[PDB]
RNA sequence: CAUUGGUGAGCAGCGAAGGAUUUGGUGGAUUACUAGCUAAUAGCAAUCUAUUUCAAAGAAUUCAAACUUGGGGGAAUGCCUUGUUGA
């Protein structure tokens, strides 16, 4: 499983997987913890830029968070790993087996729970220490005492108490003697979540029938009761900033604003994120600003504002509503189709089955943008047929992207499922061109090419015609019908001169671009499924259906190599820049190497996903492949 | 009143000079060591310092009428009486969505001079100049053409 | 930024100058804005002259002297490279040094140069006019403090006040007292009447870049990003001595009046405001004016000096300042 | 940010200092009886005099501007300036200043409102200030002169900026831009906040609530057509209308019949609001005129209804307290006069309720039947309860006569209700 | 004019925050 | 604390009565008028001139 | 007859709960992502400042210091240099 050509690097376009994130202040500045996968990334709240990340990915997934200046703690199955600015400084192992649930800092104790409703507690070997490592005791919650335990918390100006919060009611639990002090009134419904209130002895509760409840340990009794009928509480928070507001987070993907003092809704902040992933994971209000910060698991991280009120006096009741201020996001389902942009590790697309298509920057997160939808008005002035419901393009099939010509006109063409034809995007501007190729043969759009002079775009068919268009106007020059089955396959060398194509029909033509004449044919045993051509060494690889990759020499139209091993079909492959290696995935779940000159495997890994897309950077430096699992994009060192 | 009591707090000695935050708990200069009890009220002020007490907790509490209405609006939040169970169609708003045409599956060659739909099954009937008697299943989706039949010389006016 | 900011002498408004080549007037409690230029050069301080109506701007390698809507009125050649600027009012007298360490003294009303003094000390690190007699305070980079006058090429005084560059030098009200702080990390309290010294703050946890003294008599003093603040500090008694703490709560040990940390600025230049409780500072990301009670005089008085002038009442006012300007020889210790 | 924006924000807080002559006389010749050149020219003892003599004449009509005398009109209030106070006497100032306008909001009409103000304007600079509450008092009087004055010396918050071009202008606001001003939403929450105020201190009078209902019903009126727009308002001027019913002042009650009633039929709204709606309305429901406009307003809101249950009985809850606040005989008498409007829905629900929790008002239906002809299905459903009464019920003269009713009208539905039941 | 809805930059300002070190004490 | 600020009452410095003269403080110390010696002496030269 | 001159009155065609022109404000980018403050081998982040002071170290006959001037001619009184008188 370990490769001696490359080596994991990180993971790109992934903000958050859902799991609640955690926030920590250093001084005045806040800083957002937030769970990928297996790792975390720290992000400034001020700019949302990526600072940290974890050193080392965890063998297990991470279930809960906390951060507490510098140190942040990680828990994963029955560990829990002390950080600091990224790097591992101690691991706390707990001795059973059940996987760790919840995780709560306070003072020098540090309490883990289990799922089989144990509390493990662990003390500073001394009081200056840093964080905790002695294992102090251990203090266990059995049903007749309360339910499952659903989150640990700890409210201000109480010595050595944990305030442990089960389903079926609350428990004071002092970690110090390991007693039961106080035992709250069993409550009608399932709770959900606790947030401390700013105010002293109260902490909120949130039901799974929409109530929230202000509910006082030291009373022992109910203060208020706020009733959010037909929904489902995931997130509480106050307002710091000397205005008594309360942000209740719901799993239908909504955010709504309680005044306390006038016991009135503010507003309410519809599908902020999606429900289909969990709607508002978590939503903390920073600690004396207006601003929340707020997050879900379709993989994004957003923040809202409460500007100042409009009236100069009775400020309170006019209250301005939230306001978008900054966010950082990625895909919400794992990228369909990837590209590099440019020549260096620059910029790389990403198209996935959320329908959206992105630029992601390998060098710094915060350049990472969406590619606009919004379309051109028509040259001719006809009016744009289209649904009046906004709705995103259908999933991209196939990508090419030329350089030549960033900056004049359109140097991106996208071929669309079941769209019989393709469109036009500018890397520049980062919008959607103004030229919609179609085939003119009734056909799907099933592969799409690039002249390197960046002024031709070819469109193959399913019905097996290639069309070629202008990419500047957008007009038809060239139909080419030698295929009768579908184009699989379209590339053009450097001098513009030869073109190449294949097809399912298992024949690959080879054309002269300047006179429009067959220079030859060549028939396959199989069906040719992908295509990948080399313009500095004029070679093309073809992916048959057979398993195996087939490398022909374009100039003299000869099988060259011929590759095999591959127990399944290959989904995608590519060339090395300088020419000497393919490297093709399978749906047999591994990525093999091969060295062109000998024609062998020189390399092999066994991936836990199926690799979808392998590509090369062009200095040769970097690998990129998607996974049939996981919103990112796994990027790979060349060790050679 | 509270509810619960803890021991443990009684106690308990703290000493506060160790670190500076805890130093501003003193009353007087000479103290360093006080008892838990007195040790937690300090906080307690020393907290109310941060966070200042607001109305809602203190003053107000939850613990034919008049206020009916305004308790009603705040459980609802969707206003408008939901116009699925209605059984009579909205003033001014239509609910209107558009699918496939019928024609696309098979086009005509002149006007649609009369259109009908057959009282039972699923089929719709077109007729014009081009001579002609389309008949299409119109299943909202495809449109199929189940039949057609020209009458020379005959144009359909209806 | 940095920023460089000085209040009028009735205090009415403010000029402030970025390091950048941003210089603004304006009269700061009605908030209107006189003149802003963008002179896209390194400006280093700026001085009003008689009245708001003219400021002089240290620039790259010439002082220029402007008018209220920041019109240019004179380019003073004569004067390269000026660092610090300051104005006797009662004299009408423009000073400068710098890098030239040559101090000169230029009429405003009249255009002329009235005398220019060869310091032989090297670049001139710190300067302040002593308001009682009009005589100049110049800090070396030897560590020595001397006073000038026009008349005389030589210092009056030399002063050791120091054992390195004399970074900042103020001096009170009535002339009696003077504080230098320097590269050493020490402060200095001086009794310039008799040229005795009274306090020696030899260790200070960071060198001392500015000083600054009220009419009150409060003394200021700023380390990088802090601003503290002693009351009583100028006293010829030994309990008057400056002190950051007490030990244990010793009555006779004076302890700082006021504090005050700006987190991530570097003070740039210390200015109380004239007759109000108020400090002004200047700071690489702009201006900040804390409150200081006790800071400025109470009971200004309007024949010299009237916050609430009219124009009529200005106009007049500067006419008749003209009239009696003080001769430049009358400058005496 | 420029230097000039922070400038202009530092402007705007010492607005009210009088640095310098100049300022001063800007400051000072603001004035709602004199013009400026002879507004210059006086004195603070000269307007105190004539504000004194104002107030006295203003606390013979209403005793409790006498008050004002201790605090706001104090011989001592001459030298109070608001600048050298600190944030907390300013509120306490506040405080008396707001109340104030609330007390001179009715009297407007009458002279010495206007030299009693005066001495606020000129001291207090309540203009400059308190604009916001100023504006809201004087908000009913647009087409008065002395709101132009208002107008000519006041320096307009955000909240207003649509009344900034009728500043200094010879002709005075118009109906419609005050129609303009109301539909901004933020606005709407700053008149509720005023508006509650006033009904907290028993200040509300005709005028106010006929204005204040008016733009709140040509509110609903410009946005008809956006359901979007409606959806938020539902939640403030509901909300209203249930402090306005609270009132004990029967002007304010009719104000939220008439103002509820515009929603009702503008967008329909769910039973269960309109039943709580119902509840609220006769919960304080005193005054003979109230009641009146109350029971219009009941008919009106069924009749809106257009779902399953549209004419389904009403909860036992309900009906009771329906019965105390209107009697049978007094319906029978809306029933009886000819310009009754249709309320057959209600009749429905009302006649349904009867049968379900009165057994000696069954009489009482059949006298109802007769006055008002009840649609087609709404005489089905009647039918089909009273089906079931015969058979729990004991079967009764007045039972079988209605029956006997349903027999002479339209015997064959009769025969369908008893095939489908029986 | 309608209301002007003009979105004003908004910067961070330093709050006081409770410290649950505090909390933990030993016998 | 106690905390007391300097505070000028602008009505007091600044008259209300657009026809009334601005009133003129006056404080005798010596030490907010320098050079009493050398002024007294141009205004003698000034007299002679 | 031609306008590749302006202003209009209408078609063909395009055409999913509308289409087009202009514009205010904020947010993210425009260099390659190792976190805030301070008296910084650590504290703070609720700051301490009731240990923050002492000790030690630390002063070139460089006791030199306009590399900084628009050209021509001078400079009474100044200022620089050199000598000189008398204390
Ligand atoms: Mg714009």
């Amino acid at each position: 499983k370990n490769s001696k050509i490359f080596s994991p690097f990180r993971i790109i376009g992934n903000v958050s997987n859902g799991v609640p994130f955690a926030t920590g202040t250093l001084g005045s500045t806040f800083y957002i913890v937030t769970c990928v996968g297996k790792t975390f990334q720290i992000y400034d709240a001020n700019t949302l830029h990526l600072l940290f990340v974890s050193e080392k990915e965890t063998p297990s997934s991470i279930v809960a968070l906390s951060a507490h200046f510098h140190y942040v703690y990680a828990a994963y199955e029955n560990k829990v790993g002390i950080y600091k600015r990224g790097i591992e400084e101690h691991l706390l192992e707990l001795e059973t087996d059940a996987n760790v649930e919840h995780l709560c800092i306070f003072g020098d104790y540090l309490c883990a729970s289990t799922d089989d409703n144990s509390i493990f507690i662990y003390k500073k070997s001394d009081p200056q220490d840093k964080y905790p490592s002695e294992f102090y005791t251990k203090l266990t919650v059995t049903e007749i005492q309360g339910g499952e335990i659903v989150s640990l918390q700890h409210l201000a100006t109480y010595l050595n108490k944990l305030t442990v919060v089960t389903k079926s009611n609350v428990l004071l639990f002092n970690v110090r003697t390991g007693k039961l002090v106080f035992t709250s009134n069993e409550f009608p419904d399932q709770i959900t979540t606790a947030e401390p209130a700013p105010v002293l002895d109260i902490i909120a509760l949130g039901t799974v029938t929409g109530e929230v409840i202000m509910f006082n340990m030291r009373k022992g009794k109910r203060i208020r009761t706020i009733k959010i009928p037909q929904s489902r509480i995931s997130s509480l928070s106050f307002r710091t900033d000397g205005s008594s507001h309360l942000s209740v987070g719901t799993s239908s993907g909504d955010l709504i604003f309680y005044d306390l003092d006038r016991r009135s809704r503010i507003h309410v902040l519809k599908n902020i994120h999606r429900e289909s992933y969990g709607g508002v994971t978590q939503a903390t209000f920073l600690n004396g600003q207006p601003i929340i910060v707020t997050s879900g698991g379709d993989n994004s991280l957003k923040e809202y504002v409460f500007d100042p009120s409009l009236s100069q006096g009775s400020g309170d009741v006019v209250v301005q509503p939230p306001r978008y201020l900054r966010s950082r996001g990625g895909h919400s389902q794992p990228p369909s189709y990837i590209a590099f942009a440019d020549s260096q590790s620059h910029f790389m697309l990403s198209a996935s089955k959320d329908r959206s298509l992105w630029s992601f920057s390998l060098r710094k997160d915060a350049q990472s943008q969406e590619m606009s939808q919004r379309l051109h008005k028509k040259q001719d002035g006809g009016r744009v047929g289209g649904s009046t419901i906004k709705s995103k393009f259908p999933e991209i099939v196939a990508l090419a992207i030329e350089n030549a010509r960033i900056g004049e006109w359109e140097n991106i063409i996208t071929a669309h499922k079941d769209e019989k034809f393709a469109r036009t995007w500018d890397m520049r501007n980062k919008r959607v061109g103004r030229w919609t190729f179609d085939t003119t043969d009734d056909g799907f759009v099933k592969s799409v090419a690039m002249s390197q002079c960046g002024n031709f775009g070819f469109i193959g068919s399913s019905n097996g015609s290639i069309t070629i268009y202008n990419m500047q106007s957008g007009i038809l020059r060239k139909k080419y019908k030698l295929h009768k089955r579908a184009v699989t396959g379209i590339s053009l060398d450097g001098m513009n001169r030869k073109m190449v194509s294949c097809g399912l029909d298992g024949i690959v033509g080879f054309y002269d671009f300047n006179k429009s004449t067959l220079l030859g044919k060549l028939k396959l045993d199989a069906p040719i499924t992908a295509m990948v051509y080399h313009r500095s060494s004029d070679l093309f690889a073809l992916a048959l259906d057979d398993l195996s990759i087939v490398v022909i020499d374009a100039v003299t139209q000869r099988v060259v190599r011929q590759l095999w091993g591959h127990s399944n079909r290959i989904t995608a492959f590519d060339f090395s820049p300088e020419g000497r290696w393919i490297v093709s995935a399978s749906l047999d779940s591994t990525i093999r190497t091969w060295d062109l000159p000998t024609g062998g495997c020189i390399d092999g890994i066994i991936v836990d996903n199926v690799a979808t897309n392998v590509k090369f950077s062009p200095n040769g430096d970097l690998l990129a492949t998607t996974h049939v699992t996981g919103n990112g994009i796994c990027i790979w060192t060349n060790r050679a | 009143e509270a509810a619960w009591i803890d021991s443990d707090d009684e106690k308990i000695k703290v000493p506060i000079l160790v670190t500076n935050k805890t130093k501003k708990l003193r009353t007087s200069y000479n103290e360093s060591k006080i008892n838990g009890v007195h040790y937690i009220n300090r906080l307690r002020s020393q907290f109310e310092k941060i966070y200042p007490r607001p109305k809602w907790v203190d003053d107000e509490s939850d613990s034919g009428d008049i206020n009916a209405l305004t308790k009603i609006l705040s459980t609802t939040y969707n206003y408008k009486d939901t116009l699925s169970n209605s059984k009579l169609l909205p003033p001014k708003k239509l609910d209107i969505v558009r699918l496939k045409d019928a024609n696309a599956s098979h086009p005509s060659h002149s006007a649609i001079q009369s259109l009908s739909f057959h009282p039972s099954k699923p089929l719709l009937l077109t007729g014009g100049y081009d001579k002609t008697l389309r008949i299409y299943h119109i299943d909202g989706k495809t449109n199929h053409l189940v039949t057609s039949l020209h009458l020379v010389g005959s144009p359909i006016q209806t | 930024g940095p920023y460089h900011i000085k209040y009028a002498k009735n205090g009415t408004h403010l000029l402030i100058t970025g390091r950048k080549g941003h210089v603004a007037s304006m009269d700061w409690r009605k908030g209107q804005l006189r003149a802003e230029l963008f002179l896209n050069e390194t400006c280093h301080s700026a001085t009003y002259l008689q009245n708001e109506q003219y400021f002089a701007v240290a620039q790259k390698k010439y002082t220029f002297i402007y008018d209220h809507e920041g019109t240019e009125l004179h380019r003073l050649k004569q004067h390269i490279e000026a660092r610090h600027l300051d104005f006797l009012p009662y004299h009408y007298l423009l000073v400068t040094a710098g890098e030239t360490g040559w101090l000169k003294y230029h009429d405003v009303s009249t255009g002329q140069l009235v005398s220019e003094l060869r310091t032989k000390a090297g670049p001139t690190m710190a300067m302040a006019q002593n308001p009682w007699n009009a005589v100049m305070h110049l800090g070396h980079s030897n560590g020595t403090v001397s006073l000038w006058s026009p008349s005389m090429p030589e210092p009056l005084v030399k002063l050791l006040s120091a054992r390195g560059p004399v970074n900042s030098i103020a001096i009170d009200r009535s002339g009696y007292y003077m504080a230098t702080t320097g590269a050493d990390r020490s402060m200095k309290i001086w009794d310039i009447r008799n040229f005795k010294q009274l306090h020696s703050v030899e260790s200070l946890p960071t060198p001392g870049t500015n000083v600054s003294i009220s009419d009150t008599g409060l003394l200021a003093l700023s380390r990088g990003p802090h601003v503290t603040l002693w009351k009583d500090a100028l006293k010829l008694s030994g309990d008057s001595k400056p002190c950051f703490g007490s030990m244990g709560g010793n009555p006779h040990r004076n302890t700082p009046y006021m504090s005050h940390l700006f987190a991530g600025n570097k003070v740039e230049n210390l200015g109380f405001v004239p007759f109000e409780d108020l400090l002004g500072v200047g700071h690489q990301t702009g201006i900040t004016n804390l409150i200081v009670p006790g800071a400025g005089e109470a009971n200004y008085d309007a024949l010299e000096l009237n916050p609430f002038e009219t124009k009529k009442q200005r106009q007049e006012q500067e006419v008749r300042t003209l009239l009696n300007k003080l001769p430049a020889d009358t400058i005496t210790l | 940010s420029s230097l000039s924006d922070q400038l202009a924000q530092v402007a705007s807080n010492n607005a009210t200092v009088a640095l310098d002559r100049k300022r001063r006389q800007k400051l000072h010749s603001a004035s709602l009886i004199y013009n400026s050149k002879t507004a210059a020219t006086q004195d603070y003892d000269f307007i105190f005099e004539n504000a004194s003599k104002a107030l006295e004449e203003l606390s013979q009509i209403e005793p409790k501007f006498a008050i004002f005398s201790r605090t706001l009109f104090s011989e001592s209030s001459i030298s109070l300036d608001r600048n050298v106070q600190t944030k907390e006497e300013i509120k306490d100032l506040d405080n008396a200043i707001n109340a104030y306008l609330l007390l001179a909001s009715s009297k407007w009409y009458l002279a010495p409102t206007l030299h009693a103000t005066e001495w606020l304007v000129r001291r207090f600079q309540i203009h400059v200030k308190n604009t916001e509450m100023l504006l809201l008092s004087t908000l009913n009087y647009y087409q008065t002169p002395v709101f132009k004055r208002i107008l000519s010396i006041i320096k307009l918050p955000p909240l207003f900026n649509c009344l900034s071009n009728f500043v200094r202008s010879e002709k005075p606001p118009t109906a419609l831009t005050m129609i303009k001003l109301f539909n901004d939403m933020d606005f709407l929450k700053l008149y509720t906040s005023y508006l509650d105020q006033c009904i907290k201190h028993n200040a509300t009078y005709t005028n106010q609530l006929l204005f204040t209902t008016c733009c709140f019903i040509n509110v609903v009126a410009f946005n008809s057509n956006n359901d979007e727009k409606l959806n938020q308002l539902v939640p403030i001027l509901l909300e209203i209308s249930a402090k306005l019913l609270a009132s004990k002042s029967k002007d304010c009650q009719i104000a939220a019949h008439t103002i509820l009633v515009v929603f009702a039929t503008a967008l329909p709204l769910k039973k269960t609001i309109i039943l709580a709606a119902m509840e609220t309305i006769l919960s304080n429901l005193d005054a003979k005129e109230a009641k009146h406009s109350a029971l219009l307003t009941i008919c009106k809101l069924f009749q809106t209804l257009k779902g399953q249950g549209n004419v389904d009985q009403l909860p036992s809850k309900i009906f009771k307290l329906f019965d105390s606040k209107f009697d049978t005989v007094s319906i029978l008498t809306f029933l009886d006069k000819e310009d009754k409007p249709v309320c057959d829905k209600f009749i429905t629900s009302y006649t349904r309720s009867i049968a379900r929790y009165d057994r000696s008002k069954l009489n009482i239906i059949l006298s109802l039947l007769k006055k008002i002809r009840l649609e087609r299905y709404e005489v089905r459903l009647i039918i089909t309860d009273l089906i079931y009464l015969s058979e729990i019920l004991e079967d009764k003269s007045q039972l079988v006569e209605l029956f006997e009713y349903f027999i002479s009208i339209n015997e064959d539905l009769v025969l369908k209700c008893l095939k489908s039941l029986g | 004019p309608k209301v002007v809805r003009e979105a004003k930059k908004v910067e961070m300002t330093e709050a006081r925050a409770y410290n649950a070190d505090a909390d933990t004490a030993k016998a | 604390m106690k905390i007391k600020t300097i505070k000028r009452s602008a009505d007091d410095y600044v008259p209300v009565k657009s026809t009334q003269e601005s009133q003129m403080p006056r404080n005798l110390n010596p030490e907010l008028h320098p050079f009493e010696r050398a002024r007294e002496y141009t205004k003698a030269l000034n007299a002679t001139k």
